[PDB]
């Protein structure tokens, strides 16, 4: 009664005739045969009447007419646990990196309801990406969802990366799911994350472009199922029990794509822009289950960074605004800043964070109020900036602290800066002790100045850590110590 | 009763019944579902020899062929009465908060009823006092009728809403139900949670006269298509009995939405871009009963998502012959840092009438409009030539529809998360008038700049005063 | 009567390009554009204010003859309705007379042309 | 000044022409959408 | 196997198997014609009791219902190894040269290979040397990885392929394939064997080095969809052997086409602009075998055919979420006589970054740009006024990036017949330090000529002096 036979193989659904006692999203075997050592599985959807329509989590022209499938009596699932730490594995939990087996206690069930709203927690403790203008103007706090929306080659994969890299020590298990990605990206960020030795804490789940539409359709929810199992069971890093975790899902308009591809070969009508009806529960139920647990549903929390490639610089298209509806906030990477040179380009006019303001260390909210006032001064006297000579004392000056604030901004790859360094030189620059200094060498004097805390005054960097959960961080001691560490710097440069 | 399951395509179950026992057209039948909780469908369309399709309205996704269905005999009912007072609850009206479930003796009414007849509607309008200056002045938002904001994603209907709320929520006189239907769970709900219980008056909070039905974005689709039925079923007895009630459904859109992904895995003919072919019908059966009657005034603010940023999208088209006001948010206005976002020439209001909202107020109103019609009639000649080519008089007229738009801004209370900027509450009266001192003449020499982000005329002239 | 009508506002909608840019038009296209204007603001009606045909064809032969040049255009609509209460109160039987023979071939009869004019004019110097 | 003016005219609708280009590009591709699916439903 | 016909609908036929020995998907099936040519049809869909649907790959006109058919087991078989150099196939592998057949001694793949596990992907990205001075700064090519070229054909790309060709084979192991998906029997096929032919280097033609896959215009959808993967499978086995190739895709658009064709015919639902539901998922199964692994790497150069003028429209829109590289060929460009008339403004790279490269190829590679773009920034006033209204040191710029745009030139060796002038590979550094001495001063008061078609600064200097 649970063994049945496929009658029809097509656009990657086996019909899978004759397999009662089939839950309505099992996870069929089609048992290895001739030709085929290893096991490919499938996804049962269609429970109709003498015959189980079934998603082919593979290559579909591997199994024939006729073929014996047997019936795993499981939801649709992947192993979870922390065997699945440093492992690139397949959207069904199986290793793609060679290194061996996954070690796994249990398997978690993907396509599951989110926790609700009762039990929910405003975001209070942040998370740190990096990058000056992120962890100033657009605050990330853990367990709220925050949209990475960029038109190509704009730096989303590297901003998401370089926020992977930087929560090291903050006790993050960090999970990036590729969608649709070409396996040679999908490798150079997992050397990327290796030479960092940032695999320590960092799942990847991979669906690469080649393989079918079933994956890059399950791999959200298999890479959210893991994040789900850190947030509530947690996880064993540095020793320490953690329970908040940080998931990338890389291109989400990948994942739209394979699920139109998925619908239409299933013959199911077409939508806004040939995308299934659905496409916003897809989307929905893969990012509300990233939540902030409130204390009594053990305090965990999962922070999601979906990722939307636009074209033309395009926000008002179907599966952009969708997303953008169901995050929390957005990170504008405009192509014209990327091309200008400041290579995080973020369109900070437009660009929000709604929630996750609140869940900002009191530092670099302190420091980074009046640095967005400026950015916003000189957003709005870049129309009068095309005059010559015909600018006061005011507006000039505004426009350059403008520009030196942007330069500030411009930061190189890969090198996250701790939130010590960042809220030290949002100190020094946005209280004019950067007035001075020209400005295309800003950048490159950050970089020293940074060397110089790191050599200098390592206690200063350690006053201002510990000092960055009090309502008023400029205390008259850390203001004091870093004042005279930003005097001596520029008399010794 | 005692059918069995056919066929699980998606959320929609096929269930075979006893020739003469086939259940109604909107029954609930439940599948046990082992474990002691169980799964309620509502049956949607009678296929033949004791064959119907339902709607799941849950997870169905651990279920089997042949499993029993059992036949309740009657519809979803929900809890009404005081009883579902500061309390939440999901479609099926299964409270969700920590308190207990609600008890036998209160009243179950079916979550499917006919709308008011044409005898009991309650023509009766007058302006409802807001605080925000581009609604009370271009869109009133109507006391007794219905009034929805049309935005898209990245416009602020969220913090709209929740200024609304917190605005008109402390006078309410009233009782209040706010539906959370297809809506984020970490701000359309959770935090609405803290914000109403936080808000006192006198020493009962808001939440205390307030029932929240949910159904929101993780929910299948079926909990989303009749989650909004179920507040209005909690909604109407309140109405009946006399009470005024503050309706705040959210993302009625959410609600055509999930009723097209139903029809979707219906099987039915597909309308227009995937929608159900029932679009129409479904609308009208879910707003007809969101009116103020002659025994009761429900006194609603919806909110309406457009999907991209398709105003002719067949949902938005359906709500907007339903609404005594709109309120139209454009991304265009909300990338200007324009958080209000309200489009003055794509809002109306029925009660923008002399005779309802004052002969004045009217005035100022239409002025507000022929200007910024003046000026989007221009804007390609202010973009390809410039603003020197205009006469004197067509510059006035640009310049002041700039300074409007500028002015229409105004933080909220509810914006201090991201925006520093602190609330401001502008009464209509001192709307009107900053907007008739405007319009006059007052506040030319006043650069732009300084209206945003302004109460009324008197903070821009004292921000004026302060740049000296 | 309408005829004049639909021929002044087809023309003043054609001169809106010189109108929207050009400064430096002829007084004869000033006075055209003028009129044009004129016509436009009369026929701005409020709601649940039918007007009936007489009253209609009165004000369109005050308009069209140029009885209405010398009005500035924000008070036009105020000047008709002025203009009908006028004709409510000071002379019902101009009305009847309008509305008795509607239906001649040439409706501008001597006796219609009187006592219209003399009204228009009385109008004129009671009001402004 | 005339030179100028007609200068920044012709950069200024040239930047139109780009947008009303994406634009009608963006309509070209919907309505080439709708009309395949229709067509498609029609079959169907 | 031994199958009978029982549906044909155009190109799409049905064939009804046994219970068993169904064929699988792509599994090639092939019909008698009534003498020695055959039929091959490739299997797309396995509908109920044995029946199967392919699609035709040929005329499909002299066909009956009923008509025997044999199943070969697997997909379709292409010859591979260096019996294939030289010669000419079609996408069923057949040489459709003059030359006979290729022999049963002679090892066959199936067209339908799995792309390279995770493991064997390079987890570094390296520079390809190609040697042109514009391509190998500008837009400087990936090892393995895919690269776009945009030109309306009569701007010199059989010129600028032929150079990779020969500068690939001489100076590393020097294997190349070139895929006609779509390519006319006249233009694109007898044309293209005559310069390959006539195009000569170290004593061997260019066609001696090279594979050469035709799916024709006159051919059925399905050849012009598979063309690509047998090209892919020829070029393979020598990428097994740890040789460097490089494929040259001809308007792979024609390739989306024809696969959106074949979908439209086996009845899919259609997606987006009339686009295969399935654009994705046969995009990643091309260009995904196009990588650089341990063993060896395989780099392409494919062009791009842009439906009207969108560069969102879904065809190159996916096309160009695989592309490392993009190369603009423009008209004005190749009017004056610079055949690698590469745009450099248009034409970018992703692995143009400091990491890879190295700083001083990207410093010269943006100043380079940054001149260039100030030069057309200023073409429209010059123009307007005449270049005397330029202020100094804009008018330097306007002076400078006139000579390196000329500098832009280089002689190719597959073009040393025909302009009698020998060809030169300028290295990737020799071309940084060249632009490099060319942007701080060097050379300023030399002329606009001398830089013509030349090789370094070195010889724009020796030029001078003679
Ligand atoms: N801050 C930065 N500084 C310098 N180079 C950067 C920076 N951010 C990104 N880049 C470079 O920009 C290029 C594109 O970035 P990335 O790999 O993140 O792609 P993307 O914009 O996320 O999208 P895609 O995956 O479609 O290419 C890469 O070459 C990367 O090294
Ligand atoms: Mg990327």
């Amino acid at each position: 009664v649970n063994v049945g036979t496929v009658i029809a193989v097509g656009d990657g659904v086996a019909r899978l005739s004759g397999l009662d006692q089939v839950v309505a999203s099992e996870i069929v075997e089609f048992p290895p045969k001739a030709g085929r050592n290893e096991s490919i599985y499938g996804i049962a959807l269609n429970l109709e009447q003498d015959s189980v329509a079934a998603i082919i989590l593979g290559d579909d022209e591997t199994i024939e007419e006729g073929d014996m499938v047997t019936s795993t009596g499981r939801v649709i699932s992947v192993p979870v646990g922390q065997g699945l730490l440093g492992r690139v594995v397949n959207p069904l939990g199986q290793p793609i990196d060679g290194k061996g087996p996954i070690v796994y206690e249990k398997t978690r069930p993907i396509e599951r309801i989110a926790p609700g709203v009762i039990t929910r927690k405003s975001v209070d403790t942040p998370v740190q990406t990096g990058i000056i203008a992120i962890d100033a103007l657009i605050p990330i706090g853990r367990g709220q969802r925050e949209l990475i929306i960029g038109d190509r080659q704009t730096g989303k994969t590297a901003v998401a990366i370089d926020t992977i890299l930087n929560q090291k020590g903050q006790g993050m298990v960090c999970i990036y799911v590729a969608i649709g990605q070409r396996r040679a990206q999908v490798a150079q960020v997992v050397g990327t994350l290796e030479r960092f030795g940032a695999m320590e804490y960092t799942i990847v789940v991979s669906a690469t472009a080649s393989e079918s539409a079933a994956l890059q359709y399950i791999a959200p929810y298999a890479g959210c199922a893991m994040g789900e199992e850190i947030m509530e069971n947690g996880v064993m890093l540095n020793g320490q029990l953690v329970k908040d975790a940080l998931i990338v899902y890389d291109d989400l308009s990948k994942h739209a794509v394979a699920y139109r591809q998925v619908s239409l070969l299933l013959r199911r009508p077409p939508g806004r822009e040939a995308y299934p009806g659905d496409v916003f529960y897809l989307h929905s139920r893969l990012l509300e289950r990233a939540a902030r647990l409130n204390e009594e549903y053990g305090g965990g929390s999962l922070t999601a960074l979906p990722v939307i490639e636009t074209q033309a610089n395009d926000v008002s298209a179907y599966i952009p605004t969708n997303v953008i509806s169901i995050t929390d906030g957005q990170i504008y990477l405009e192509s014209d800043l990327f091309n200008a040179g400041q290579r995080p380009a973020l369109n900070v006019g437009i660009s929000v964070s709604r929630v996750g303001g609140a869940a900002q260390t009191r530092a670099m909210r302190a420091v980074a109020g009046k640095l967005k006032g400026e950015l916003a001064q000189f957003r709005d006297l870049a129309a009068f900036a095309q005059f010559a000579s015909d600018l006061d004392a005011t507006t000039k000056a505004q426009i350059e602290r403008g520009q030196r604030l942007q330069e500030l901004l411009k930061q190189p790859q890969y090198q996250p800066l701790p939130v010590e360094d960042q809220v030290a030189v949002l100190y020094a620059a946005t209280n004019n002790y950067l007035d001075d200094v020209p400005v295309p060498l800003i950048t490159k004097w950050r970089d020293d100045f940074l060397a110089f805390l790191r050599t200098a005054h390592p206690e200063v960097r350690k006053l201002i850590y510990d000092n960055r959960l009090d309502r008023k961080f400029p205390t008259p001691e850390v203001k004091e110590a870093l004042e005279a560490a930003i005097k001596e710097f520029k008399a010794t440069s | 009763a005692k059918g069995v399951i056919q066929e699980i395509i998606g959320v929609v179950i096929r269930a075979k019944f006893p020739e003469d026992e086939v259940p109604e057209i909107y029954n609930a039948i439940e599948i046990p579902l082992g474990n002691g909780d169980r799964l309620v469908c509502e049956v949607q369309q009678q296929l033949g020899n004791g064959v119907v399709k339902a709607v799941a309205m849950g997870s169905t996704d651990g279920l089997r062929r042949g499993l029993e269905v059992i036949d309740t005999g009657r519809p979803i009912a929900v809890p009404v009465g005081p009883a579902t007072l500061g309390r939440v609850f999901n479609v099926l009206g299964d409270p969700i908060d920590g308190m207990g479930p609600i008890g036998p003796e209160v009243e179950r009414r079916p979550i499917h009823r006919d709308p008011p007849s044409f005898e009991e509607q309650n023509t009766q309008a007058q302006i409802f006092e807001t605080g925000i200056k581009v609604i009370d002045l271009i869109a009133p938002f109507t006391r007794g009728g219905k009034t929805a904001i049309f935005g898209g994603a990245g416009v602020g209907k969220t913090v709209v809403i929740q200024e609304l709320i917190a605005n008109i929520a402390k006078e309410q006189s009233g009782f209040s139900v706010f539906a959370g239907v297809g809506e984020r769970s970490r701000e359309g709900n959770d935090l609405i949670h803290e914000m109403k219980e936080a808000r006192i008056d006198e020493n009962t909070t808001v939440f205390d006269k307030t029932v929240m039905v949910f159904g929101q974005m993780n929910e299948p689709p079926g909990a989303r298509l009749r989650v909004g039925l179920t507040a209005l079923t909690m909604a109407e007895y309140f109405r009946d009995e006399g009470r005024d009630i503050l309706l705040f459904i959210d993302n009625i859109f959410r609600f055509v939405q999930a009723g097209s992904e139903v029809s979707s895995l219906l099987g039915r003919m597909p309308s227009q871009v995937g929608y159900q072919p029932t679009l129409g019908t479904e609308m009208g059966e879910l707003q007809e009963r969101i009116t103020s009657t002659k025994r009761g005034s429900i006194t609603s603010m919806q909110a309406v998502y457009v999907p991209a940023d398709d105003y002719t999208d067949p949902a938005p088209a359906t709500v907007f012959s339903h609404l005594d006001a709109t309120i139209s948010l454009e991304r265009s206005i909300a990338e200007r840092a324009i958080f209000p976002a309200v489009d003055p020439l794509a809002s109306t209001s029925r009660i923008l009438d002399p005779n309802i909202v004052g002969e004045e107020h009217y005035r100022v109103a239409q002025e507000v409009k022929r200007v910024l019609q003046r000026y989007k009639d221009l804007k390609d000649i202010i973009a390809i030539l410039g603003m020197e080519e205009l006469s004197d008089e067509d510059k006035l007229t640009v310049q002041r529809a700039r300074k409007i738009e500028l002015f229409f801004s105004q933080p909220f209370t509810v914006a201090q998360q991201f925006t520093g900027r602190p609330g401001k509450y502008v009464p209509v009266k001192k709307t009107v008038e900053s907007f008739a001192r405007l319009l006059n003449g007052e506040g030319d020499h006043i650069p732009e700049s300084f209206f945003y982000m302004q109460g009324d005329f008197d903070d821009v002239l004292a921000a004026y005063e302060a740049s000296q | 009567v309408a005829g004049k009508l639909k021929g002044e506002l087809a023309q003043f909608r054609d001169l809106a390009a010189f109108a929207q840019f050009a400064s430096d038009l002829d007084a004869t296209t000033k006075a055209q554009i003028e009129r044009g204007q004129r016509l436009q603001e009369l026929l701005k009606q409020p709601q649940y204010q039918p007007l009936p045909v007489e009253d209609q064809v009165a004000v369109l032969y005050a308009a069209t003859n140029n009885y209405l040049d010398d009005v500035p255009v924000p008070l036009i609509t105020k000047w008709r309705d002025d203009f009908l209460a006028f004709l409510r109160t000071a002379h019902p039987e101009v009305r009847k007379l309008i509305y008795d023979n509607r239906l001649d071939r040439k409706f501008p009869t001597p006796e219609v042309k009187e006592a219209l004019e003399a009204a228009i004019k009385e109008f004129k110097a009671t009001s402004n | 000044a005339r030179m100028v003016a007609m200068r920044n005219a012709t950069n200024n609708a040239k930047d139109l022409v780009r947008d009303l280009t994406l634009s009608f590009n963006k309509a070209r591709q919907a309505a080439i959408t709708k009309e395949v699916s229709e067509i498609a439903s029609g079959a169907a």
